């Protein structure tokens, strides 16, 4: 859902942020967000796997 | 007739695919008394083609 | 493309219009923000004044 | 003289000259990698390193 917003996938998902700048990222662009989004994650879960 | 050297067939580049470069001849006419130096872009440290 | 021509024995300084047209520095301008990063040294010594 | 040559042999050294153009080029180019572009310049252009 989250990539899908700042890419060009054909997921069909109501865009809400569209006014925010932004750029159409690439794969290692979105691989990053995309690291930033799975640290959030385990650490809200406490998870170290 | 033994052994016969082998050529080198496979080789790789890395680099830029030109053989011709330009070069100038001849320096510019920067500062001048015509022109302030403000309006050439070398005196902000721009890079040129 | 907001080229910029400076003027000669008093005449004031142009910039290129989208349509093409040169106009002095007064008025009412719409500038993308992406213009001033681009010339962000350049824009500042003629603009500020 | 060491500033002067043999206007009769011109052909015979520009025709060596020409396969030796030729066999310095012998090479293939290699893929080596890349990376998105931060900056407003390009439209997110993909530059080679």
């Amino acid at each position: 859902t989250l990539v899908a917003q700042i890419s060009e996938t054909q997921y069909p998902v109501d865009r809400y942020l569209d006014w925010i700048p932004s750029l159409r990222a690439s794969a290692a662009t979105a691989a990053t967000f995309a690291e930033w989004v799975n640290t959030s994650m385990k650490t809200a879960f406490d998870l170290s796997d | 007739l033994l052994h016969a050297d082998t050529p080198r067939l496979v080789t790789w580049d890395a680099g830029l695919c030109t053989s011709f470069k330009i070069v100038p001849i001849v320096p510019a006419q920067v500062p001048q008394d015509v022109l302030a130096y403000t309006f050439f872009t070398s005196s902000y440290a721009i890079q040129s083609p | 493309d907001c080229r910029i021509s400076f003027g000669m024995n008093g005449a004031a300084p142009m910039i290129r219009d989208e349509t093409g047209l040169m106009v002095p520095f007064e008025g009412n301008w719409i500038f993308p923000l992406a213009l001033w990063q681009m010339n962000t040294r350049y824009f500042n010594q003629q603009f500020d004044a | 003289s060491v500033r002067g040559a043999n206007p009769l042999m011109f052909r015979a050294n520009v025709l060596h000259m020409l396969l030796e153009f030729v066999l310095d080029n012998l090479y293939l180019n290699r893929h080596t990698g890349f990376s998105q572009d931060h900056t407003p310049f390009t439209e997110g252009a993909n530059l080679r390193s």
